[PDB]
C-alpha cells in the first residue's frame, strides 16, 4: 500500500525490498516490495 | 539476509 | 461366519446426525430422506417456491 | 519427553535467535558482503514464535456470531431488517467482518436464457421439419422418414423380433425409437420400415428447437388423453405401383405436447394458422442469450444514498443515528473504484458477488483480419463416393478381349473419375457467426426491422422486442472493416456491458444456477464508508436497513430489458447479521478499548471517491452543455472528473422506487462501466465569471479543454487518433504524475483497470470518399450482394440468390484502391475525465497546491463550466465528480455511544441555514 520508508522530521523512502540479481530464489529469503 | 524466517508449510 | 463379532475396537458414536444408523431418515413434515451412504448427500439441495 | 523443552528448541533452532545472533559475528559480517553472489542465507534456521499470553482469550467465545433480526417488514417494494449488534464487554468488532446472510427465492422470468443457441436437435438444418401431416385442398399428406427396419409387418404393427415363435411386435407408445435406424452406410433395401409421425392436429414446428415431454418412462412422448391411455395410431404405407397390397413403412402417427421452448421462427411463410405445406419452410432461429443475475459486489440490494430509506448505527440507549448519508455521494461507485485500487480485480470472489463487468475486447472493438482459408474444406459423402456405376470383368484374349464371368461377378460398383464432395468455407462461416451473434445482434434497434407474419410484442423495453428484431447479416458481415482495427460507429454509443460475452455477468448468473426459479443464499458486504473499516468498541448497538426489491435495480439482465414486465420477481426470506470477533484476550481488548475512547484515538474515515455528485441533464441531439455552480468556498477543491450518462440507464436514486425505470442492464453511475467517455469535445472552465481556469496560457488552445477534434488544421492530435495533445497531457498527469519528462507506459500498479492509459484504445481505418473516387455510387443495405447466392438476404434464414460478383464494398488495396479517406477516433471505456484542480495538472498530493491557495481558501468564486459533447438521439446525462474530502470522524466517549462528526469541503452538506 506504501512503499518503505525511513525517519530521520523528514520522510526519506527506504531502499529495502527492491528487486536484485541473486544467485538463489529471493521469495525464499526475503519479501520483495 | 539471515533474519529472515525459514519457509514452512502453513507457518 | 464363526468369528466373534465384535473383536475389533470400538469407537464410540459421534454425536451428530449421518453416523448413527444408515436407515432412511425422514424430513420435519415427513418427506423422505435417503441414507447418509446416498450420493445424493454429496452436495446440497434447496427447493423454494417463487412469489 | 521433557519437562522443558526449551535446551533443544533452541538446539535445533525451532524457538530462540535468528542467524544474525547464534552464528559467529564474523559469518553474519561475511554473508552480507557476499549476498549478491554467493548465498549463505537458506543454510541457517530461522525461528518465528508466536505470542502466548495476553493476544488471546481462554474463556468461552463464539468467532462467528449469529444475530437475529429484532424487527423486520416486507414492503412491496423493499425489504428492512433491523439487528441488535451487540458487541459484549472486551471484544472488538472490526465492521468490514459484517454481512448481511440473505436467504430467499429469486424468479428469473421467462425471459431469461443462460446460453447461446438451443437445447433441442441443435445439430437438426433450421429448416428441416419435424415428419408433420397436414390438409390440402380436403386430403392428409404426409411428409415422414422410417429409419427403422424391423422383420414384418401385420396389422398389430411392425416385428421388432420374436420370443421363441410368437412374432413380439412394436409398443405404440415408445417403439419404433426415434434414435434408432440403420448402422451401416450403403443404402441397402428395407422391405419393412417404419417410425413416427406427428398427426395433423400437432402444430408444425421446425425440427431445430422442438421439444416434447416424455410421458412415460420409456420416453416415448405423446399426449395421455382420459377414457389414461395414449392414442397412437398406425399408419400402413405401401408402393404406389402396388395399389396384393404388402405395406411397406408404418408410420406411428401421434400427439404431442410440442414447444420451443428456446428458439423463435426466423421466417414465417404464411399468415394463416393450421398445418400446411408452406409451414415447412418455416425455419428456427435460437432466441438471444439473457444473463440474468445480481450485480457486481451486490451493487442495487442495498438502499445508499436515499435518506428516504437510510440506514441506522446507533446505539440503543441514545438511538440517534451515526449514518449520514447524501443524495450527491456515490457510495455503490466509491466501492467500486476502492477495489480496483487495492487488489486485483481482474480476480473472482464468489462471496461478495465480486465479478467484474468486463466487455470481450474482439466484440468491442473489431479487429477484423479476415479468415485463413487458404485451403478449401470439403465434406465428403459416407462411403467415400455414392455415384459409382455397374461394370464387368474383362480378360484379355491370345488386340480382343472377352468377359471373365467366371471369379468376377458381373456387377461392380466402380467409381470413373473424381468423388463426389462438396465445398464450406469454414473459417469465414466461424468468423461470420462470431460478428453476427455478438455484434449484428447488438446492433441499435433503428437499423433492424420487424419480421414479416409474427407477433412482436410492442414495448421496445421488453425481450420479446429484442428477440425478434430481424437484423440483416450484411451489416456486420465477415468482409466489415477488413483489416481495420475499428469499433463500429453503430456500437460506440451501444453498451459493451450488455453483452452475453461479459465475463461477469456470464460468472454471476452461473453462479446462481441455470434454472429460472433459482432459490438463492447471498453474502451481501458492508459500503458506507463510515461503517465498513469501522472498529466497534463495546456496546449495544441497533443496526437497521432497508434493501430493494426492485427486479430493475437488484438483478442485471445482458440486454437491459425491463425485468417488471418479463416476470421477474425477488421475494426475501430472511435475513441474518454475521459479524466475526478477533478473540482477543480479554486485559488486551481492554487496554484496546480503553485507548480508542481517547478524543485523540477517533477512527477518522474517508470516501474513496470522495466527490460531490451533480447529474446535469443533456437534451436530445443536444452539443452544448451549460452548467453553473453559482458562489462557494472553493477550499479544499480537489478537482474534477466527468463522464457522460445515460438517462435511460441511470436511475434516480432517494427515490425508493421508479415506476418509469424501464432497465436492467448495467448502470454506468453505480458500477464504473463508463462507455461514452469518447463524446466529448472540449470543456471550458471559467471561475468567477471572468477568469478562464486555468488561465495562465497554459495550454496550446489556453482558454478551454479541447478534447478532441474534428478539423486538425494547425496539427495538434496524439496517438494517431483525434485525441488532442493538451487534454493527453492533462490525463497522464492526472492519473500517473507523466508527461513533463516524456510520456511513456505508466507502471502496472498505478495503471489499474478504472484509469486512463489501461482504457484508451485509438482506432483509424480508411472509408471511401464521395467527393474524390469518380466512380462512387452509395449503396444501400437493400442492394449489397456480396456472398449473392450463398448467404440469405436481409436475414439470418436460409441462402437465396446466385452466385455472382460482389459490388461492396469498394476496394481500398491493390491496384484499383479507391480514392480513400482517413477517419480517427479513440474509444476509451471505464474511466472518468480527470482534469486535477492543480497548478501543474499533477498529484502532488490529495490537498492540491491550489486548494490550499490563498485565493480560493478566503474567498467565494463563482463556477461556469461549459461542456461540448457529440450528439446523440436519446435523453443523456452528464455525471460530474466535484471532487471534495468526504471525511468522517467517528467517537466513541462510552460504552454504546456513537458520535460521528461528518465534514466534506469545499461542497459540504450543513451550513448556517440547517
Amino acid at each position: 500500500p506504501r512503499p518503505p520508508v525511513e525517519e530521520p522530521a523528514v520522510e526519506t523512502v527506504s531502499p529495502e525490498g527492491r528487486g536484485e540479481k541473486r544467485p538463489r530464489p529471493d521469495r525464499e529469503e526475503t519479501l520483495v516490495t | 539476509g539471515l533474519r529472515f524466517p525459514s519457509k514452512m508449510f502453513g507457518g | 461366519d464363526g468369528s466373534i463379532v465384535s473383536s475389533y475396537l470400538t469407537t464410540r458414536m459421534p454425536p451428530w446426525a449421518g453416523v448413527r444408523q444408515n436407515v432412511m431418515g425422514s424430513s420435519i413434515d415427513g418427506r423422505p430422506v435417503l441414507p447418509a451412504n446416498s450420493t445424493t448427500l454429496t452436495y446440497e439441495t434447496v427447493s423454494g417456491t417463487p412469489l | 519427553a521433557t519437562p522443558s523443552m526449551m535446551p533443544q528448541w533452541s538446539y535445533m533452532h525451532i524457538s530462540g535467535q535468528d542467524a544474525s545472533e547464534y552464528l559467529s559475528p564474523g559469518l553474519v559480517q561475511f554473508a552480507r558482503a557476499t549476498e549478491t553472489y554467493f548465498s549463505l542465507n537458506n543454510k541457517f534456521r530461522n525461528p518465528t514464535v508466536a505470542p502466548t499470553h495476553d493476544v488471546t482469550t481462554d474463556r468461552s467465545q463464539r468467532l462467528t456470531l449469529r444475530f437475529i433480526p429484532v424487527d423486520r417488514e416486507d414492503t412491496a417494494y423493499s425489504y428492512k431488517a433491523r439487528f441488535t449488534l451487540a458487541v459484549g464487554d472486551n471484544r472488538v468488532l472490526d465492521m468490514a467482518s459484517t454481512y448481511f446472510d440473505i436467504r430467499g427465492v429469486l424468479d428469473r422470468g421467462p425471459t431469461f436464457k443462460p446460453y447461446s443457441g438451443t437445447a433441442y436437435n441443435a445439430l437438426a438444418p433450421k429448416g428441416a421439419p419435424n415428419p408433420c401431416e397436414w390438409d390440402e385442398a380436403q386430403k392428409t399428406h404426409v411428409f415422414g422418414q422410417a429409419p427403422y427396419s424391423g422383420i414384418n409387418i401385420t396389422k398389430e404393427g411392425i416385428q421388432i423380433g420374436v420370443e421363441g415363435q410368437t412374432p413380439k411386435y412394436a409398443d405404440k407408445t415408445f417403439q419404433p425409437e426415434p434414435q434408432i435406424g440403420e448402422s451401416q452406410w450403403y443404402e441397402t433395401e428395407i422391405n419393412h420400415a417404419a417410425g413416427r409421425v406427428l398427426k395433423k392436429t400437432t402444430p408444425m414446428k421446425p425440427c431445430y428447437g422442438s421439444y416434447a415431454k416424455p410421458t412415460n418412462e420409456n420416453g416415448g412422448q405423446g399426449i395421455l388423453v382420459k377414457q389414461l391411455e395414449s392414442q397412437v395410431e398406425m399408419q400402413f404405407f405401401s408402393t404406389t405401383e402396388a395399389t396384393n397390397l404388402t405395406p411397406k413403412v408404418v408410420l406411428y402417427s401421434e400427439d404431442v405436447d410440442i414447444e420451443t421452448p428456446d428458439t423463435h421462427i426466423s421466417y414465417m411463410p404464411t399468415i394463416k394458422e393450421g398445418n400446411s405445406r408452406e409451414l415447412m419452410g418455416q425455419q428456427s432461429m435460437p432466441n438471444r442469450p439473457n444473463y440474468i443475475a445480481f450485480r457486481d459486489n451486490f451493487i442495487g440490494l442495498m438502499y445508499y444514498n436515499s435518506t428516504g430509506n437510510m440506514g441506522v448505527l446507533a446505539g440503543q440507549a441514545s438511538q440517534l443515528n451515526a449514518v449520514v448519508d447524501l443524495q450527491d455521494r456515490n457510495t455503490e461507485l466509491s466501492y467500486q473504484l476502492l477495489l480496483d485500487s487495492i487488489g486485483d480485480r481482474t480476480r473472482y470472489f464468489s462471496m461478495w458477488n465480486q465479478a467484474v463487468d468486463s466487455y470481450d475486447p474482439d466484440v468491442r472493438i473489431i479487429e477484423n483480419h479476415g479468415t485463413e482459408d487458404e485451403l478449401p474444406n470439403y465434406c465428403f459423402p459416407l462411403g467415400g463416393v455414392i455415384n459409382t456405376e455397374t461394370l464387368t470383368k474383362v480378360k484379355p484374349k491370345t488386340n480382343g478381349w472377352e468377359k471373365d464371368a467366371t471369379e468376377f461377378s458381373d456387377k461392380n460398383e466402380i467409381r470413373v473419375g473424381n468423388n463426389f464432395a462438396m465445398e464450406i468455407n469454414l473459417n469465414a462461416n466461424l468468423w461470420r457467426n462470431f460478428l453476427y451473434s455478438n455484434i449484428a445482434l447488438y446492433l441499435p434497434d433503428k437499423l433492424k426491422y420487424s419480421p414479416s407474419n409474427v407477433k412482436i410484442s410492442d414495448n421496445p423495453n421488453t425481450y420479446d422486442y429484442m428477440n425478434k428484431r430481424v437484423v440483416a447479416p450484411g451489416l456486420v458481415d465477415c468482409y466489415i472493416n477488413l483489416g481495420a482495427r475499428w469499433s463500429l460507429d453503430y456500437m460506440d454509443n451501444v453498451n459493451p456491458f450488455n453483452h452475453h460475452r461479459n465475463a461477469g455477468l456470464r460468472y454471476r448468473s452461473m453462479l446462481l444456477g441455470n434454472g429460472r426459479y433459482v432459490p438463492f443464499h447471498i453474502q451481501v458486504p458492508q459500503k458506507f464508508f463510515a461503517i465498513k473499516n469501522l472498529l466497534l468498541l463495546p456496546g449495544s448497538y441497533t443496526y437497521e436497513w432497508n434493501f430493494r426489491k426492485d427486479v430493475n435495480m437488484v438483478l442485471q439482465s445482458s440486454l437491459g430489458n425491463d425485468l417488471r414486465v418479463d416476470g421477474a420477481s425477488i421475494k426475501f426470506d430472511s435475513i441474518c447479521l454475521y459479524a466475526t470477533f478477533f478473540p482477543m484476550a480479554h486485559n488486551t481488548a481492554s487496554t484496546l478499548e480503553a485507548m480508542l475512547r481517547n478524543d485523540t484515538n477517533d477512527q477518522s474515515f474517508n470516501d474513496y471517491l470522495s466527490a460531490a455528485n451533480m447529474l446535469y441533464p443533456i437534451p436530445a441531439n443536444a452539443t452544448n452543455v451549460p452548467i453553473s455552480i453559482p458562489s462557494r468556498n472553493w477550499a479544499a477543491f480537489r478537482g474534477w472528473a466527468f463522464t457522460r450518462l445515460k438517462t435511460k440507464e441511470t436511475p434516480s436514486l432517494g427515490s425508493g422506487y421508479d415506476p418509469y425505470y424501464t432497465y436492467s442492464g448495467s448502470i454506468p453511475y453505480l458500477d464504473g462501466t463508463f462507455y461514452l467517455n469518447h463524446t466529448f469535445k472540449k470543456v471550458a472552465i471559467t471561475f468567477d465569471s471572468s477568469v478562464s481556469w486555468p488561465g495562465n496560457d497554459r495550454l496550446l488552445t489556453p482558454n478551454e479543454f479541447e478534447i478532441k477534434r474534428s478539423v486538425d488544421g494547425e496539427g495538434y492530435n496524439v496517438a494517431q487518433c483525434n485525441m488532442t495533445k493538451d487534454w493527453f497531457l492533462v490525463q497522464m498527469l492526472a492519473n500517473y504524475n507523466i508527461g513533463y519528462q516524456g510520456f511513456y507506459i505508466p507502471e502496472s500498479y498505478k495503471d489499474r483497470m478504472y484509469s486512463f492509459f489501461r482504457n484508451f484504445q485509438p482506432m483509424s481505418r480508411q472509408v471511401v470518399d464521395d467527393t474524390k473516387y469518380k466512380d462512387y455510387q452509395q449503396v444501400g443495405i437493400l442492394h449489397q450482394h456480396n456472398n449473392s447466392g450463398f448467404v440469405g438476404y436481409l436475414a439470418p434464414t436460409m441462402r437465396e440468390g446466385q452466385a455472382y460478383p460482389a459490388n461492396f464494398p469498394y476496394p481500398l488495396i491493390g491496384k484499383t484502391a479507391v480514392d480513400s479517406i482517413t477517419q480517427k477516433k479513440f474509444l476509451c471505456d471505464r474511466t472518468l475525465w480527470r482534469i486535477p484542480f492543480s497548478s501543474n495538472f499533477m498529484s502532488m498530493g490529495a490537498l492540491t497546491d491550489l486548494g490550499q491557495n490563498l485565493l480560493y481558501a478566503n474567498s467565494a468564486h463563482a463556477l461556469d463550466m461549459t461542456f461540448e459533447v457529440d450528439p446523440m438521439d436519446e435523453p443523456t446525462l452528464l455525471y460530474v465528480l466535484f471532487e471534495v474530502f468526504d471525511v468522517v470522524r467517528v467517537h466513541r466517549p462510552h460504552r454504546g455511544v456513537i458520535e460521528t462528526v461528518y465534514l466534506r469541503t469545499p461542497f459540504s452538506a450543513g451550513n448556517a441555514t440547517t
